[PDB]
Formats: C-alpha cells, structure tokens, sequence
C-alpha cells in the first residue's frame, strides 16, 4: 500500500533525525529545520529567513516543553505542506 | 478597494500607523492594515493607509515610515514576480525594496535584495 | 529525499480517497476507515470493532463539522500509527 | 500489586462497581479499576475488585457482574496471546470470554470469540 510504505520510511527518518538530538525519540527544534532543509527543500524552496519555522513550532510543541513526538511529527509534515501552499491565499 | 499587503515572510500584513510608524501584524482585525494603492504611472504606485491618511515613504537611510505629504520617496514600482507575488522597489532608491521581518518589525531598505522572503508581498482584498 | 517522495504519494492518495466523498478535498468519515482498512491494514491488523476509529475522529475534526483536510489528514496517519503502538501501554 | 485490565477495544479499563455492575472507563483516576488477580490453579485466576470487595463472575446467560461470594463462575483461564495480550475464558463456560465494548459497556460472553478486539486485555500495574 501507499501509506504503508510511507510509514516505514517516515518511522525510520523520524528516528534517524531524532538521533541528532542525542536519543532517538525526540527532536530539538534544529532537527525539524534540518528536515525542511533536506527532505522538503525540493518542495519548499523558501525558508531562509525562517517563516514556516515560526509557525510550525507553534503547533508542534503541543506538550509545552519543546519536545517533539511521532504525533506532531506527521502533523509537522502536514503543516509545512499546507502552510506554504495556502501561503498564496490567506484570510 | 482596500488592499492588505501580505508578506510571505512570517505571514504579516503591512500595517501603517497614524503616528507615522509602520510594522507587520497577523491579526486581520486591525483597520490600519487596509492600504490604498494609488497609481501615478504604469508600474508606479503609492501606498496610502486608509485609516491612517499617510503615504508610505522610504528614507535615504533605509528606514520606512508614513509621510503626510506625497514626496518622491512615496512612489514604489509595482512588479509581479514569477511566484505570483508583488515586489515594491522605491522610485527614489532603485536599489532598495520594501520588506517586513519575520519578527513583526519592518526591514531596512538598505538590507533588502532579490531572493529574500521579506520582499514578497501579496495585495489581499480587504 | 524521503519525505519529498512521501508527499507526492500522500497528496495523491488524499485526493484519490477524497474523491469517494464527491469532490476531492475532504473525506466523509467512511473514507478515513477505508484508508485504515486498505493502506494501514498491513500494519494495523485490528480495527474490526472500530476502536482506533473512535479516537481518530476525536482529533481529526478540528473544525467541528466532520470535514477532513490536509492538516488533519497527515495527523491522522500519526494518530493511527502511535495509538495502536502505544496501545500496549496506556496511562 | 493492583492491576488494571486495559482492553485493546476502545482503550477502556475494566471497572468493577461495589453495586455489582462492571463497565469500562478511560480515566485512570477511578479507584474501581484496580483489580487483584488471585490464582487458584496454574492458568486459572479470579479477578477481584480492590475498592469493590467483589469478584468478577459470568452468568449462564452471558452477563458479566461482580459477586460477593466466590463461585465457580468467578474463575477465568488466564491465557497469553501471541500479541502479548491476556485472554480470559470462563472455567464454567469454556466457550465464553470476557470482553468490553468500544461503547464503554461490557460485552456479552455469549457474543465473544477468538479474533475479536474486546477479548484482548492488558493487566497494567496501578
């Protein structure tokens, strides 16, 4: 299936990037930017001054400690995908 | 008629204050983000704050403020970028552009340039 | 990149499944279950009595109208992935 | 010592009430979800509610309730499934299992069977 194969990749990538923090279950902000500047850099060719980063960090840290998790990890992908796309038409 | 200059850098609207200060806000409930674009020449427009009664002007130092009098520094070149956004360059300073910082404050014209995110504005209807 | 390719697939699958509703931008609950039973059925071999479905619909409908969107779509993937995994240890 | 039978069907804990009723709740703050598993034979345990002082029993109709006296229907077979979950089958009714519905209500033993989600319990420490 599609989502099935995506899961295998997303799960591994999540742990891979979270390894930069020290462990392998959480990201420390910088890793989030690394993801955008490496995995989504082919789609979102903006960033630079850190625009989407300011927005994602407002929805990602749902716990309130700056700790990322699988729950917000996939939501992060949605956020960066929709935010940059809908950036052409706000309210 | 009124247009809100939505910057693709942080998602802030150009807000002109009646005191002469200019900044960026995300709240669409602010009546000072309603600007009127007056065309003087083909490709040259002047940004005037509706609920401010002041025109956007750039100083020779790079600062951006609102003047109560229409000066030669209140005219900006309206250009459409390839990304469907509007770029505004001063007619007085052909090397400086209008920009807003992701922090909410305005960006110095002397620190602008092509390729930045702060120089991308989108005139959204109000 | 990894997420880059995942995006292409996720975006297509989203529109593909949203087409079952009638248009191609939202899901009408049934499509969500269809996704779980077709794409995530290889991973989550449970469901049946609709357990995760009861939890996902509690976080997906953020608007409060039962209308899905790209924002919650990816969050949905996270929810079903983590919920079933962490179902082995609850507070 | 006290264990909370967490069902993989909806995510509910087996809650025994002092009145005799049994249901499933999600809140871990409930003191009635603390059950004690007493072993009578290898693979045969009795579920007793700590703050209920009653034992879990299944009736010859398929209903599940809490008895104040230990009966033959208060003994269930403790089996470990290949999915790391615990399956409880009545010793009096070898064809009926304990289960909780996703609605939070108990499931009729007469409607249980291998392969269901409601029959998968996880004894989590309290």
């Amino acid at each position: 299936s599609e989502l099935e194969k995506a899961m295998v990749a997303l799960i591994d990538v999540f742990h891979q990037y979270s390894g930069r923090e020290g462990d392998k279950h959480k990201l420390k902000k910088s890793e989030l930017k690394e993801l955008i500047n490496n995995e989504l850099s082919h789609f979102l060719e903006e960033i630079k001054e850190q625009e989407v980063v300011d927005k994602v960090m407002e929805t990602l840290d749902n716990d309130g400690d700056g700790e990322c998790d699988f729950q917000e990890f996939m939501a992060f992908v949605a956020m960066v995908t929709t935010a940059c796309h809908e950036f052409f038409e706000h309210e | 008629d009124p247009k809100r200059l939505y910057c693709k850098n942080g998602g802030f609207f150009l807000r002109i204050h009646p005191d002469g200060r200019v900044d960026g806000v995300r709240e669409k409930s602010d009546p000072h983000i309603k600007l009127q674009l007056q065309a003087e020449e083909r490709g040259v427009v002047s940004i005037k704050g509706v609920s401010a009664n002041r025109y956007l002007a750039m100083k020779e130092d790079g600062r951006l403020l609102a003047s109560k009098s229409v000066t030669d520094e209140c005219f900006f070149f309206e250009r459409l970028e390839s990304n469907n956004y509007n770029t505004y360059r001063s007619r007085k300073y052909t090397s400086w552009y209008v920009a807003l910082k992701r922090t909410g404050q305005y960006k110095l014209g002397s620190k602008t340039g092509p390729g930045q995110k702060a120089i991308l504005f989108l005139p959204m209807s109000a």
